[PDB]
C-alpha cells in the first residue's frame, strides 16, 4: 500500500464545512407520500420478501 | 529516492516527489502495490513522473 492524505500539505488547504439544509416536503408530496405509504401497506410493504 | 528529472519540465511539491520516492521500490525491486493518495493530491503527477 501507499497512502498519505491532506494533513501533512495542511494549513495551505482551507476549511471545509459540511452543512445541512432542512426543506420541509410540498403539500403534494404530503398527500402523495401517505397514499404511497398505504398502497404499500396493501401490498404489506414488500420489507421481509 | 536519486531521481533524474529530465523531461519533467512541470513542477511537482514535496510530498509527491515522496511519491516518486516510494515509488522507486516498485519497479527496482520488480514488486507491485496499490498507490492511493488523498484525492486533490496529483497521483497523476506521479504516475507521469
Ligand atoms: N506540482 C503541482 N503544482 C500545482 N498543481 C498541481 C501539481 N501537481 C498536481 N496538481 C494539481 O492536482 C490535480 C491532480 O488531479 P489528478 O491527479 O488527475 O487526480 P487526483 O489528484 O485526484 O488523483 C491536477 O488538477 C493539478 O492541477
Ligand atoms: F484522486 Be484524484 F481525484 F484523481
Amino acid at each position: 500500500l501507499l497512502r498519505r492524505l491532506k494533513a501533512d500539505v495542511e494549513k495551505q488547504m482551507p476549511a471545509k464545512y459540511e452543512h445541512i439544509v432542512y426543506c420541509k416536503l410540498s403539500k403534494r408530496q404530503r398527500f402523495l407520500y401517505d397514499d404511497f405509504m398505504s398502497r404499500a401497506q396493501t401490498k404489506a410493504t414488500l420489507a421481509s420478501g | 529516492d536519486v531521481p533524474v528529472p529530465s523531461l519533467l519540465r512541470g513542477n511537482l511539491r514535496t510530498y509527491q516527489k515522496q511519491g516518486l520516492n516510494w515509488l522507486a521500490s516498485l519497479y527496482n525491486n520488480h514488486t507491485n502495490g496499490i498507490l492511493a493518495d488523498e484525492m486533490g493530491l496529483g497521483k497523476t503527477i506521479q504516475t507521469i513522473s
